[PDB]
């Protein structure tokens, strides 16, 4: 009766902690931080490098105070352990010399830049997958019409980036 | 329900809980064949139990009804969280006793300072989740505009109003989705959404069911 499920068949709980793994096991682990760049400590959201790896225990949030997470609803997608300097542990959307990037803010973060996402499942229906849809608000009605993608990098970092033919899937596994 | 207290067995006759082979969503009786919960509570083949206390064990007093007819409000806006409410009609009558009541529908919108009573199943404890057996209530005024607006610049829209603490420690939360807020005897809202439970600056906001009034009693004249 809804649609946000982990791996194990099981209803994905609203605020819960769960891992992001790829839908191919070719493309790598889970979620995780990474210093790219000139950043001062690790502000950039990427794969892990290892393609065993779960990644980092990420919390999955919906402004309404239902159990699950509402189909349609916009999600804010933050670390469960926070890194160095994150003001916040939740991901939002910044412009940079790659393109918008999904990063973490040393500035503390309004829901409207964080609540910028949104799953959506896939067509290959052998196993809850989803797809990783990227929401920019306008004027009173935020339009999801662009997806985020993975941008492998001068240094191989698998950073997760605004891309509209590079989408990501990801299947969610209870942390 | 964060920071409340037990209700007591059966003191919100008013009190429904939507399930889906589990509960999901708190919802309100407002007439023998007519519920009132959250749009983004919309489920197909709803179950709406009525008379519970202890939402894991049958007790004596509960009435289990299939959802005839859930309409979600034509302007529901799940990326806004606009206009977030949902009326169900029962496949059958309720019997209306002294534990199975309805709650009477606002004609008049409550001004702000207002005592509500949220009432929910909904996780009891801000950083971690602990969901109860029972009922659970909890005591909270229906904030200003401004400090709601204040709280959540440029999420408030004239369909929702906060209520709670800026405070914190005391708030609706997940799992409350769909329940009630009665004030002054009216079900003046409904259970909606918020950032976190019991923080600082982020109380909960409410459906402003006052404004949906008109829009409730002609569905119901009419489906
Ligand atoms: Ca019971």
């Amino acid at each position: 009766d809804d649609d946000l499920v982990d791996a194990e068949g099981n209803l994905v709980e609203n605020g819960g902690t769960y891992y992001l793994l790829p839908h191919i096991w070719a493309h790598g682990g889970g979620i995780e931080t990474a210093k790219t760049g000139n950043e001062p400590c690790p502000l950039t959201v990427v794969r892990s490098p290892n393609e065993v790896s779960k990644g980092e225990p990420i919390r999955i949030s919906s402004q309404y105070r239902s159990l699950f997470i509402p189909r349609g609803s916009l999600v804010a997608l933050g670390f469960a352990n926070p890194p160095s300097c994150a003001a916040s542990p939740w991901w939002t959307v910044v412009d940079s010399p790659q393109g918008p990037a999904v990063k973490l803010s040393q500035q503390k973060l309004p829901e409207k830049d964080i609540l910028v996402f949104k799953f959506e499942k896939v067509s290959h229906s052998n196993i809850h997958v989803y797809k990783l849809l990227y929401c920019q608000h306008d004027e009173e009605d935020v339009k999801c019409d662009q997806y985020i993608g993975i941008h492998r990098d001068r240094n191989g970092n698998r950073r997760l980036v605004v891309t509209e033919e590079n989408p990501l899937e990801l299947v969610l596994l209870k942390a | 329900i964060v920071g409340g207290y037990t209700c007591g067995a059966n003191t919100v006759p008013y009190q429904v809980s939507l399930n889906s082979g589990y509960h999901f969503c708190g919802g309100s009786l407002i007439n023998s064949q007519w519920v009132v919960s959250a749009a983004h509570c919309y489920k197909s083949g709803i179950q709406v139990r009525l008379g519970e206390d202890n939402i894991n064990v049958v007790e004596g007093n509960e009435q289990f009804i299939s959802a005839s007819k859930s309409i979600v409000h034509p302007s529901y806006n799940s990326n806004t969280l606009n206009n977030d409410i949902m009326l169900i009609k029962l496949k059958s009558a309720a019997s209306l006793n002294s534990r199975v009541a309805s709650i009477s529908l606002p004609t008049s919108c409550a001004s702000a300072g207002t005592q509500c009573l949220i009432s929910g199943w909904g996780n009891t404890k801000s950083s971690g989740t602990s969901y109860p057996d029972v009922l659970k209530c909890l005591k909270a005024p229906i904030l200003s505009d401004s400090s709601c607006k204040s709280a959540y610049p440029g999420q408030i829209t004239s369909n929702m109003f906060c209520a709670g603490y800026l405070e914190g420690g005391k708030d609706s939360c997940q799992g409350d989705s769909g329940g009630p807020v009665v004030c002054s005897g009216k079900l003046q809202g409904i259970v909606s959404w918020g950032s976190g439970c019991a923080q600082k600056n982020k109380p909960g906001v409410y459906t402003k069911v006052c404004n949906y009034v008109s829009w409730i009693k002609q569905t119901i004249a009419s489906n």
